């Protein structure tokens, strides 16, 4: 609860207007990037190996483990350091822009970084807001300004914000006249839409006229000011506390199931590495037992090496085997899986199949880490109105006093006034040239398309709303009689209560509380005699698929109204939980209201909102519809969408069959444990409510011989169709929570377009926000955002499928290629005195991962479609059902590990059997152990490259390039390193090994045959699948 | 509106192989039919290579060389009798094998000094510290430091034919040209400058086990030291315990007479090198070389097995489908 004083003149504790969106600095980039890299299972492992190499004496040089790491580390550091110099640049541009301040009758021009809480900022037109202001005045009267948060939450409509009344008299002249104020405001919350405050404007002598603030005054930070002259504000939050700057924390969902399989594979390869090293030491000391297997007179130890403690030697030899077999763990997996996710996050927003010609926008990717969690979804939780059915409401068939008006002159007039009042339509002030339309432009611009429809449906009859004339409301009442009204209170609508209300004052008399709400939330408090008459029409209208709103009114007396006056202004003047203290007040202001009538509004399904739920039911998913609308309206929309097929037996847990605390459990268990487990896709579908789901979950803490929630989840999992009617915005998330837990990890998705659906879009694994008629509130809490439901089909089926396949076959292959590398070097230890002698040269050991095999798999993981991206969407029937994580399980993992073992065995023991020759040339010259290692390495490089070339089914010029160029670079580097690489070396060990190995037809034929024998167990699966 | 280029839209021009039966079986058949012919030409070229290996280590009480199996008067002299049933035709290559001899031992491969064998005057007079226990002795630096250069095979094998008389016709062996051309003409040079090669090796010694300096390994200055081909050939490590290194090459005589006529031959050994200790063998191998190397059946049998398993699978598949 902060207390600002307007001019900073009495009647420091606060931050300074400088935003820092970056992470690092110029002085803690390394100390902070390195620590956060080397904290990963493999970066730490290779740092350990490098240090063990630098301190101890080991088989393999220290460069072979610290050049491949100083690179994988300096590439990620460059990436992240630049991707943050961008943030530094941007913050500098934002908070180094001039902003005039009215210091003391002086219009100073400071910089946005030097603004402090409580000083009158002066914003001109088209100038974004330097900090969270509170519009204390404007130039024009009427105290209003048009703000367009084109950047905060994506929206692009000119919302209108209101000044503080007592202050609009202040304009550009002595506004610094010690305008005594005390703006008590709640502590900064990132809510971006809520705000709780209070003003204490003082007079010359004594005054405390405080106008309780809200989100109607707070001009957020970084929200452009549109089409006005100039505004004065009193900064309240000053950067790093203002919501625009407090919403920088939005990461902690991006954790896929293909980032934990990488760690299971890493753990397995560590326990493979330790078994290699332990077996080789156990056998290095069961071999050295014989006195002539150590120092046999041709190689004799050195005095020191001879007089070293024994156990110390066992330890140092275990270390030298871990430092020899240390490449069995991929050094370049992290940088490749990060550069892949970076460079491939775009394809799902560059796509021109997510492009709505109306909204003039496409898709939006707010988290590039779940990219491969779309191709894994198992449940899909939708919202009915807004996603399945766009908010194009067409008013049809009002119903006055249960008469179906289409009551002579007694109450119809009241019903039509009700429809015209009790909303917040706010026609666009200016109107275009009149004469081409029916009445005029009169573009009703509201936020709730249920009100727009009712005003247009009243206009169809006599009444015509045109008002909001600065405190008044005007309507033509079937005769051109403007008939001013006066809005005294707007008991706004909230999803939980389901009733909007208004307290108008007739032009020449009493007060009237109009209340439009849902039938469930308006019949409870009415004159019960009319419920039984209007509910039949409500029920017909519902069963035909229409949205039904009940309209009621109440005549308020003076003293009762003077009591509600206090009861309502003391709810807003209170800083502590005013939303709740106000719900609890205008929830008893609406007690016994004479029901006037009901109104039905027809709504249509989106473009392909049925051919997408069919495409989602085909690919295996289980589509639940968590709506807030009625039960027969939702059920009709579900029958339209083809969620419920024609011959489906519906299980209704609604309030039409469950009006008893104990009579619910009857069905709850009878239609599960004796019904749906003893007795389909088209036959069974469940229909629940909100009150009934509460009964089940909340107070199921008493009867637990057969748990309520448990039996119910059991009922649910045997149904691919479930419709949760009358669900509130928090039960919508209770359901995703319930499901995220059962019988494993059913990967849930949740797709919504409103403010109700901002809870499950945050709860579920991957959230999708639609950008529709309501606003961009969910599109910004969501991980992805698509302007249509029908885009979910393409997203899941043809983007998650490819995003998941590419990374699963990057992960499998990154371990394959390294087990293939290192199995020959482990087998060589037997045909060696177990002396840990590297099979391969040193250049080869460093390069294999970062030069010879690095690109091909990256190009594959980016540009590759194992099923053409057109057949992928044309066929969901399986292509998606085919990989329920299946591509990274035990089965495939061990297939790959056994293929790599087979190939390493073939490489080694084919070169072994080829080297029994006495010569492989025709001049009869013999080959050393460097020509044994380069033969095994040639076979290895080519077999891994061609195992990937046999996997690519989509051969872009870039695949051709990377694959054949990786092979040609191996072959050119090897000749270049064979030739003069002399002066700086201590070895000259590979001086012509390649160019002599390749002068033997016999080694050529052996390499060809071993590449083929190694790829055979793969060319065999190809054929066994092409057949049958 | 969204950038509608070929690449951003994931619709680059691609190939996309269609793998269908009539596109997948002729593969098995083609590799079968291309391998079995190769794996028969190779098998035949191998089996047509005549070789003979005589294990002259001793250790068999009845063997001629058991009189120097033990540590005896430095210059032993044994001789073994072998018989060439089928004459050797081309130019022949004499090797020497060694078993249980790990030239591929980490401590043993490290043990050279390439900077010195490459003629670097700086490393001549102070060898490295990888060639460790054999890096200095008698307060001097050893010329070919290291284990590799110290434990150099050093017993002299000679061949004789037994004509229609019993007199031995001495077969003529050739030493030049048995080491990779590069690593005798590039990677191995003598110390920098001088006229006589014993001046250049001035502040150095001879390795421990040797008998003469490096500058007295051969009389023709083109084979003297650091350039001696037998040295260079010993120094290229074996890669497996049981190895063999080219010893001599007998060149076909321009006459129409085979190199090694059939008949009876003496192999007389100046047995110097002891392998009895670490339980090794010493063998002399006379062999003939083809376009493919030497007698080794692996390539032939392996090509034939691969090309007769691919063909068996191709037949099973043609049966399955075109019959079903
Ligand atoms: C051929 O090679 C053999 C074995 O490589 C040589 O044998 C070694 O020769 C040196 C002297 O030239 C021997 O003294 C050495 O013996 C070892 O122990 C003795 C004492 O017992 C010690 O004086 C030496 O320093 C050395 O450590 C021999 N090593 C063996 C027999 O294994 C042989 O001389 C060479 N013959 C030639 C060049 O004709
Ligand atoms: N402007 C409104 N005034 C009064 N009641 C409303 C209004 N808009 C919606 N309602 C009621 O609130 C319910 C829930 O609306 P909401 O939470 O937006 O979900 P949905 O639009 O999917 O029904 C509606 O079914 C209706 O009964
Ligand atoms: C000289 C000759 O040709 N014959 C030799 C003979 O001297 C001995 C014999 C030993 O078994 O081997 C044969
Ligand atoms: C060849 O071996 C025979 C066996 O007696 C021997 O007479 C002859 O002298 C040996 N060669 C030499 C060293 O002349
Ligand atoms: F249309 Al809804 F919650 F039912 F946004
Ligand atoms: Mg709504
Ligand atoms: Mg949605």
């Amino acid at each position: 609860t902060r207390t600002v004083f307007v001019g900073n003149h009495p009647v420091q504790r606060f931050c300074d207007n400088r935003i820092v969106s970056s992470k690092y600095t110029l002085w803690n980039f390394l100390p902070k990037n390195l620590f956060e890299q080397f904290r990963r299972i493999a970066n730490f492992y290779f740092l350990i190996i490098f240090l063990v190499q630098v301190t101890v004496d080991t088989p393999t040089s220290p460069v072979t483990s610290g050049l491949p790491l100083f690179f994988v580390i300096t590439v990620t550091a460059i990436k992240q350091g630049y991707e943050d110099w961008l943030r530094h640049r941007a913050d500098n541009e934002v908070n180094k822009s001039t902003v005039y301040i009215i210091e003391n009758a002086k219009r100073v021009r400071k910089e946005s970084e030097k603004i402090k809480v409580g000083d009158v900022v002066e914003v001109q037109a088209d100038e974004t807001f330097p900090c969270d202001l509170i519009l204390l005045s404007s130039c024009t009267t009427d105290g209003t300004c048009y703000v367009t948060t084109a950047s905060l939450d994506g929206e692009s409509n000119c919302k209108t914000h209101y000044a503080v009344r007592d202050t609009i008299a202040l304009c550009t002249a002595e506004s610094i006249d010690t305008l005594r104020a005390a703006i008590e405001c709640e502590q900064p919350q990132p809510d971006l839409y809520k705000f709780v405050g209070r003003i204490n404007i003082y007079s010359n002598s004594l005054e405390a006229v405080a106008r309780s603030l809200g989100p109607e005054n707070l001009l957020l930070k970084g929200a452009t000011l549109k089409n006005t002259e100039k505004i004065y504000g009193v900064a309240v939050y000053t950067g790093m506390e203002t919501k625009m700057a407090l919403n920088y924390q939005g990461k902690s969902q991006k954790r896929s199931a293909v980032e934990k399989s990488i760690n299971a594979f890493l753990i397995v390869y560590l326990f493979i590495l330790l078994t290699k090293a332990a077996v080789c030491t156990t056998l290095k000391y069961v071999w050295q037992s014989t006195p002539y297997n150590d120092e046999p007179w041709y190689n004799q130890k050195t005095q020191k090496e001879r007089e070293t403690l024994k156990v110390l030697k066992m330890f140092t030899d275990f270390l030298s085997f871990m430092v020899l077999f240390n490449f069995i763990i991929p050094v370049s997996m992290y940088v490749t899986v990060e550069m892949q996710k970076f460079l491939g996050s775009f394809f799902i927003s560059w796509d021109k199949d997510f492009y709505d010609e109306e909204i003039n926008e496409g898709a939006l990717v707010n988290t590039s880490d779940l990219n491969e969690e779309l191709g894994q979804v198992d449940y899909v939780f939708t919202d009915k109105t807004g996603t399945l059915t766009e908010n194009s409401m067409e008013f049809i068939e009002c119903c006055i006093d249960g008469h179906k008006y289409k009551v002579d002159k007694n109450r119809e007039e009241l019903f039509l006034r009700a429809l015209c009042l009790c909303h917040t339509v706010e026609i666009k002030t200016n109107d275009a040239v009149d004469g081409a339309t029916e009445s005029a432009e009169l573009t009703y611009i509201s936020s709730s398309p249920d009100e727009i429809a009712l005003v247009k449906g009243a206009k169809r009859y006599g009444f015509t709303f045109l008002g909001n004339r600065n405190g008044y409301m005007r309507v033509e009442n079937q005769r051109k009689e403007i008939e001013e009204y006066e809005l005294l209170h707007t008991l706004n609508f909230d999803a939980v209560r389901r009733r909007m209300s208004v307290i108008v004052k007739t032009q020449e008399g009493d007060i009237l509380l109009f209340c439009k709400g849902a039938d469930s939330a308006v019949f409870p408090r009415v004159q019960n005699h009319e419920i039984e008459l209007t509910k039949v029409h409500v029920e017909r209208n519902a069963m035909d698929g229409y949205r039904t709103l009940c309209v009621a009114f109440k005549e308020i007396a003076p003293d009762d109204y003077e009591r509600i006056n206090r009861q309502l202004i003391e709810a807003k003047m209170a800083l502590q939980d005013r939303e709740e203290k106000m719900e609890k007040v205008f929830d008893d202001i609406e007690t016994n209201m004479n029901l006037i009538g009901a109104t039905a509004v027809e709504d249509k399904l989106q473009d392909q909102a049925a051919e997408t739920i069919e495409a989602l039911h085909a690919a295996g998913l289980k589509v639940w519809v968590l709506t807030g609308d009625k039960m027969e309206t939702a059920k009709s929309t579900c029958y339209a969408c083809r969620l419920f097929q024609t011959n489906t037996e519906l299980l209704e847990l609604t309030t039409k069959t469950i009006e008893e605390s104990e009579r619910k459990e009857d069905r709850l268990h009878e239609l599960l444990i004796e019904y749906r487990k003893k007795l389909e896709h088209q036959e069974y579908g469940l229909i629940i409510d909100g009150s009934t789901l509460s009964l089940i979950l909340n107070s199921s803490q008493d009867s637990s011989s057969n748990n309520y929630k448990s039996i119910f989840l059991q009922i649910c999992m045997k149904c691919t169709a479930v419709l949760c009617c009358r669900m509130a915005p928090l039960q919508k998330a209770q359901i995703v929570r319930m499901v995220k837990n059962l019988k494993g990890s059913p990967i849930t998705l949740s797709i919504g377009d409103g403010a109700n659906d901002v809870s499950m879009i945050l709860e579920s694994h991957v959230g999708i926000g639609i950008k529709g008629k309501e606003g961009r509130q969910a599109a910004r809490n969501s991980d992805y955002s698509v302007p249509k439901f029908k885009h979910l089909k393409k997203l899941l089926l043809a983007h998650g499928h490819l995003y998941y396949v590419r990374i699963a076959h990057l992960v499998q292959y990154f371990f394959y290629k390294n087990l293939c590398f290192i199995l020959p070097q482990f087998l060589y230890q037997f045909f060696c005195g177990f002396s840990q002698q590297p099979l391969y040269d040193a250049a080869y050991l460093t390069m294999y991962n970062i030069c010879f095999t690095s690109l091909p798999i990256l190009a594959y993981s980016l540009l590759e479609q194992h099923i053409n991206i057109d057949t992928l969407t044309s066929d969901p029937r399986l292509y998606m059902k085919i990989s329920g994580n299946a591509m990274l399980q035990l089965g495939p993992f061990l297939y790959w590990t056994f293929l790599a073992a087979f190939e390493g065995t073939v490489f080694f023991f084919g070169t072994y059997f080829l080297f029994q020759t006495a010569s492989l040339e025709e001049n009869g010259k013999v080959y050393g152990n460097w020509t044994f290692g380069t033969i095994v390495f040639t076979v290895l490089v080519f077999t891994v490259t061609l195992k990937l070339a046999l996997d690519t089914r989509f051969w872009t010029w870039i695949n051709h390039f990377v694959i054949w160029g990786s092979l040609a670079f191996y072959v050119f580097f090897s000749f270049f390193w064979g030739g003069i690489i002399w002066p700086f070396l201590k070895q000259q060990r590979m001086y012509f090994v390649f160019a002599q190995m390749l002068s033997s037809v016999s080694t050529w034929l052996a390499i060809i045959l071993l590449i083929f024998i190694s790829l055979f167990p793969e060319i065999l699966l190809i054929v066994l699948k092409n057949v049958r | 509106r969204p950038d509608n280029t070929a690449f951003k839209q994931q619709r680059l021009p691609a190939w996309q192989p269609i793998l269908t039966a009539g596109t997948v079986l002729p593969i098995f058949f083609i590799i079968g039919l291309i391998f079995i012919p190769i794996g028969i030409g190779i098998f035949v070229t191998s089996n047509n290579i005549r070789e003979i290996e005589i294990d002259y280590t001793g250790t068999e009480p009845s063997s001629p060389c058991n009189k120097c199996l033990s540590p005896d008067v430095t210059p032993c002299f044994c001789t073994i009798n072998f018989t060439l049933e089928k004459s050797f035709e081309g130019n022949v290559f004499m090797y020497y094998g060694l078993s249980n001899f790990y030239q591929n031992h980490r401590r043993y491969v490290k043990s050279r000094d390439d900077s010195q064998l490459n003629g670097d005057s700086s490393a001549l007079l102070n060898p490295s510290k990888e060639c460790e226990p054999y890096r200095r002795n008698e307060d001097k630096p050893i010329a070919p430091c290291g284990a590799i250069m110290n434990s150099m095979f050093n017993d002299t094998l000679e061949l004789f034919l037994i004509g229609q008389d019993s007199y031995p016709i001495p077969i003529a062996l050739k030493k030049k040209g048995i080491a990779w051309w590069t690593d005798k003409n590039v990677k191995f040079r003598n110390p920098p400058g001088g006229d006589n090669l014993e001046e250049r090796f001035k502040g150095t010694t001879k390795p421990v086990n040797w008998l003469k300096p490096v500058y007295m390994l051969d009389s023709d200055p083109d084979n003297n030291g650091f350039i001696n081909e037998d040295f260079i050939v010993w120094m290229r490590t074996a890669a497996l315990p049981t190895f063999r290194k080219l010893y001599r090459l007998i060149e076909r005589k321009s006459d129409l007479h085979p190199t090694l006529p059939a008949g009876r031959y003496w192999l007389n050994v100046t047995y110097n090198y002891p392998v009895h200790y670490f339980d090794g063998r010493k063998r002399m191998i006379l062999s003939t070389i083809s376009w493919m190397g030497g007698k080794n059946p692996f390539l032939g049998i392996a090509y034939i097995a691969v090309g007769s398993i691919s063909f068996l699978l191709g037949v099973v598949l043609l049966v399955i489908n075109h019959k079903y």
